[PDB]
């Protein structure tokens, strides 16, 4: 019971089936979020896709996800839009309350409703990336704190 | 161990604490020394610019992107915050960071009419990987208020109304000589 990780059936933001199994074969970074407007902007998605960028003709050769913790206001149609100004390699997924409850509860992800004042919310949320490696099996959390450079270049260790 | 050229900006810090309620609550004031890395970006006519070129001035540098709403929310403030303080002891030096089609962000300005930020860039996006080094690029946008001799006085992550009279009494307060 103490494992990271888990199984899903998810949409991306061109409408195509994207799954846990579909991701085996490559490192996998998985991360999530939320696209709907927040007051203040969280980071992980453009750093990852600076590291994307970083990582030239070798961004084919892993993959990475983008997925909603905000499945009431994210659709395929969101992620798409949001996701035209990062690095073309992204996945961005969605999926019903019940297939995102799932992936949450796999990967333990925080994720609760903060009110912005304003009279909306804030999906306030686990902001870790995860490693999994070809075979879909958790390694470490991916971390940022660092140029994207250095980043790209420990992820080219798993190509 | 904080660089002590930037005591002096930690001074003012404290002076102008008790302006930072309301609309600019959220500033945090520096309580260290710390003295900005020498961003490295471009103005309109993409001649090279670095946060030194700026010396002698008190300076607002603010990151924005399109991608981040609240970020390309406040560029009117921001626009009527400079022109109102700017001058030969201020200046607002807002920085695009988009990294794809750079010609969004420029057409973002010319059809609002913000004219008096002119147009710095980095589409390298390494002024924003220069903040979040140092731990002052916690989201987007983030602004940073810098002395004349580069040096943290505060910074907020993200959005604020500058255009209110609460953000422009810290800055009146800030600016020096």
């Amino acid at each position: 019971p103490a494992a990271i990780g888990g199984p899903f059936q998810l949409t991306d933001q061109n409408g195509k089936a994207v799954t846990d199994k579909s991701l085996k074969g490559k490192p996998t970074l998985i991360f999530f979020g939320y696209t709907h407007s927040p007051d203040v902007c969280p980071t992980s998605l453009f750093e990852i896709s600076e590291v994307l960028r970083a990582m030239g003709k070798d961004a084919d050769k892993v993959n990475a996800i983008f997925i909603s913790v905000d499945p009431e206001r994210d659709t395929p149609a969101t992620m798409k839009n949001y996701l035209s100004s990062f690095d073309p390699h992204l996945e961005g997924l969605s999926g019903d309350p019940a297939e995102i409850a799932k992936v949450i509860t796999s990967y333990r992800v925080y994720a609760k409703k903060v009110p912005t004042k304003d009279g909306d919310y804030t999906m306030d949320h686990t902001a870790l990336i995860y490693l999994m490696d070809r075979d879909g099996r958790f390694v470490s959390p991916f971390n940022l704190k660092r140029t994207p450079e250095e980043a790209a270049a420990d992820l080219k260790r798993y190509l | 161990t904080g660089d002590p050229a930037c005591r002096a900006a930690v001074a003012t810090a404290q002076k102008i604490a008790p302006l930072a309620h309301g609309e600019v609550a959220a500033l945090t004031m520096a309580s260290a020394p710390l003295k900005l890395p020498d961003l490295a970006f471009e103005d309109a006519d993409g001649k090279p610019k670095k946060l030194s070129d700026f010396r002698g001035k008190t300076l607002l540098v603010n990151l924005w992107a399109t991608w981040c709403v609240p970020s390309r929310k406040e560029m009117p403030a921001l626009d009527e915050l400079q022109g109102k303080l700017s001058g030969p002891n201020f200046e607002v030096v807002a920085i695009n960071i988009d990294t794809r089609d750079p010609e969004k962000p420029k057409t973002f300005l010319k059809e609002a009419n913000l004219t008096r930020l002119g147009y710095f860039n980095d589409q390298k996006a390494k002024v924003f990987q220069d903040l979040k080094a140092i731990g002052r690029a916690l989201g987007m946008p983030t602004s940073v208020l810098v002395d004349p001799q580069g040096c943290e006085i505060a910074t907020i992550a993200g959005p604020a109304e500058w255009a209110s009279e609460d953000a422009l009494k810290l800055i009146r307060a800030a600016t020096g000589k």
